[PDB]
RNA sequence: UAGCGCCGGCCAACUCCGUGCCAGCAGCCGCGGUAAUACGGAGGGCGCGAGCGUUACCCGGAUUCACUGGGCGUAAAGGGCGUGUAGGCGGCCUGGGGCGUCCCAUGUGAAAGACCACGGCUCAACCGUGGGGGAGCGUGGGAUACGCUCAGGCUAGACG
RNA sequence: CCUGGUCCACCCGUGACGCUGAGGCGCGAAAGCGUGGGGAGCAAACCGGAUCCGGGUAGUCCACGCCCUAAACGAUGCGCGCUAGGUCUCUGGGUCUCCUGGGGGCCGAAGCUAACGCGUUAAGCGCGCCGCCUGGGGAGUACGGCCGCAAGGC
RNA sequence: AGCUGUACCGGAAGGUGCGGCUGG
């Protein structure tokens, strides 16, 4: 069965970006709204809304790519290069203000799942809390 | 429109062939036969028309690639009204990558057809003068159009993208802008103007390269 | 305007009709010290011809590093084939910290502070190529914002 | 007062004479049967220096027990299969609790050791003064995004 | 005759009742053993010939108990989600030359692999749980324990 | 053809019976 629904949704925008598809349908879920929301405030997918199939609530996301390239394989730069999951069931991560992990320098972000709803490292560490390592994106 | 569903333009291959890629240019399905949306078609044509009209106004080099059966006369005649180069017998392997080398060729089919219009031709008896008629003529078969490129071209014209995948490759690695006449069976994503129509339906190729071949001699 | 280093000599044999034919390979780093560097692996039957083709293919296969205070934006780890290589950018003053093959890469890259790390397989030709692909696949702040604004 | 190791590759530093699978060297690869920069001596040269080498033990290189940071078609590695106990993990929509989780304040975390600053032995080792940092735990007060629990609803899993 | 699993259509009912599984329990080709029957053909061991052929006991068969191994292999643990297609074939349903489920194969996008190759039946992208590896030989050997009448197995 | 579990060899640089696999 399905035990981690957002790793499910990261594997789904990886599998998306790909394949360079326009956009993707995923099960409905607050706290996956939240995480949509929050890689469309930093400008990594076009953006998501909330739509309908065949009686079940989806979520359609629009995603974004580089432009057309030259040479050889053409296709174009991915503005997702790397996602992945960091707390997963089985194994939880909770990390301090002091241990919030920087991202390439600062060029990636990272979300967490802190008492004040979710954020990027940046604001996290701007708020002065801690939480739950959701994911890495860069 | 009006002008091209009188030629079949928008007449595909069948359903076993179609490239999944291509599926964005299909309109819908008949009769066990693919369709080709026209207006798709029509920007697309606008758009490659306009770079085609740029690149002859600065003074470009265009080459002619297509070697079909039934698209070697129309190649030869579209591109000879034009000073623009053409490949219509057998796109020889390595005529990009490795034009130093075609270009000897094109040097050697110089000197001989040089040669036989001179008056030092008495020497070299009888056999050996057949012998080099014979490979006058293969170079003459072989090499004729690809004479008028001094050097490497400015972009490719090619009528089918997947049989001459080849030239495609060539053009990608070399960085030449690449406009094909594509079919249901073709993949977009390698031609960077691409212009989705018919491969075979001689009425097809004879209306685009006409078109095409006006819009050249329009803008010099 | 370039300088030459050579990565490695190694001399390669084949079996033949009672006999053994040799061919030598030699694998060739090209830079200018100003954030451009190229390699080349050239095969010839003897060691100055296999020398020059791999100068020859070097100067086509050319990559720009964006530099910025003599180290590497970021951090990057980079599989090729069965070897990764890791990079981590360095303070001012560090020095290139690296194996033979991966010095000689980023020293004609103009490249000053960097810490690196071999994994896996540590053949020379596999290390060299992961070493170009993480040189190829570096982007800087601007990049990443105009990708992701625009 | 100037000594000790090394000079084939790893690894910095090459030439003569003696012996001819003998005497030997050897950390690995290996070197020695007339050329041997690899044995012994000499000349010369590298490295360190009142020290220089050898042996024994620990960590590293070893991502070679892989939490960071490995794997299991053919290199070592999927149990000969099923049912199932403990255990591990688990759909979405509102609420209550605040155990996990996060934050703030405070107590402790001795002295010495580690770090920073200044200072006393002619300098340094050595020592002194001062300032912080510190994993963890106790007490008091906050938050509910996620995990947990207690209530209610749903049909996309499952069952009929 | 009795009985297990499974698939499709209707979308009628329950409202998370699910996945995996250390031990345990059961099944487990062939060969082999015990208590009884049976025995046409074939055939270990064995009896003869020229140095493969002719015979021939156990066994192969049945009933009830043991034994528990293997190139027990797809050399690929189970469950769920996502990621282009083409072709052949088995079996269902529809508005029937096509559309829509569930199996068995072949070519192949992206991707993965050291390569061979895999590729919606993944060896791809992931999550959950169990089993196993730490260079070759010695060696599946020695001692100990458990199982079995024994060979032997773990 | 090779390999393999098992069961036997008083004409054993291996042989045969019952299976199984292609790593022919």
């Amino acid at each position: 069965m399905l035990t981690d629904p957002i790793a499910d949704m990261l594997t789904r925008i990886r599998n998306a970006t790909r394949v360079y598809k326009e956009s993707t349908d995923v099960p409905a879920s607050r706290f996956k709204e939240e995480i949509l929301r929050i890689l469309a405030r930093e400008g990594f997918i076009k953006g998501y809304e909330r739509v309908d199939v065949d009686g079940k609530p989806y979520l359609r996301v629009y995603l974004k790519y580089g432009p057309r390239r030259q040479g050889p394989d053409p296709r174009p730069e991915q503005v997702i290069h790397h996602i992945r999951r960091i707390s997963k069931p089985g194994r939880r991560v909770y990390v301090g203000v002091k241990e919030i992990p920087r991202v390439r320098r600062g060029l990636g972000i990272a979300i967490l799942s802190t008492s004040k709803g979710v954020l990027t490292d940046r604001e996290a560490r701007k708020l002065g809390v801690g939480g739950e390592l959701i994911c890495e994106v860069w | 429109v009006k002008e091209l569903l009188e030629a079949g333009v928008h007449f595909g291959h069948e359903r076993k062939r179609w490239n999944p890629k291509f599926a964005r240019y299909i309109y819908a399905e008949r009769n066990g036969i693919h369709i080709i949306d026209l207006q798709k078609t029509m920007e697309e044509l606008e758009r490659t028309f306009r770079f085609i009209e740029d690149l002859a106004m600065r003074g470009g080099t265009i080459l002619f690639v297509g070697t079909k059966k039934q698209a070697q006369d129309i190649v030869r005649m579209e591109a000879e009204r034009a000073g623009m180069p053409y490949v219509n017998q057998r796109w020889l392997g390595g005529m990009l990558t490795n034009f130093k080398t075609i270009s000897q060729r094109v040097h050697r089919l110089e000197e001989l057809e040089a040669l036989f219009a001179s008056p030092e031709i008495e020497e070299r008896p009888k056999k050996e003068q057949v012998r080099l008629k014979h490979e006058l003529e293969r170079l003459q078969k072989y090499l004729s159009g690809f004479r008028l490129l001094k050097r490497l071209p400015d972009a490719i014209f090619v009528v089918d993208p997947t049989k001459e995948a080849i030239a495609v490759r060539e053009a990608r690695k070399l960085f030449i802008p690449v406009i094909a006449l594509a079919d249901t069976d073709s993949d977009p994503d390698l031609v960077d103007y691409i212009i989705p129509g018919n491969d075979d339906a001689i009425r097809s190729i004879q209306l685009i390269l006409s078109r095409a071949v006006d819009l050249i001699i329009q803008a010099r | 305007d370039f300088e030459e280093k050579m990565i490695l000599i190694r001399r390669t044999a084949r079996m033949q009709a009672g006999g053994r034919r040799f061919r030598f390979g030699a694998l060739v780093v090209v830079g200018d010290r100003q954030g451009r560097v190229g390699l080349g692996f050239g095969k010839a039957p003897e060691v100055p011809l296999a020398v020059q083709k791999a100068g020859y293919y070097a100067r086509r296969n050319m990559v720009e590093v964006p530099l910025q205070n003599g180290t590497i934006p970021h951090e990057i780890e980079v599989e090729f084939g069965a070897s990764k290589i890791v990079l981590k950018p360095a303070a001012p003053g560090t020095g290139v910290i690296a194996g033979a093959v991966p010095r000689a890469i980023l020293e004609l890259a103009g490249v000053t502070d960097i810490l690196t790390k071999e994994l896996g397989s540590r053949n020379p030709i596999n290390i060299a190529y992961a070493t170009m692909e993480a040189l190829r696949q570096l982007r800087t702040k601007a990049d990443v914002e105009r990708l992701r604004k625009g």
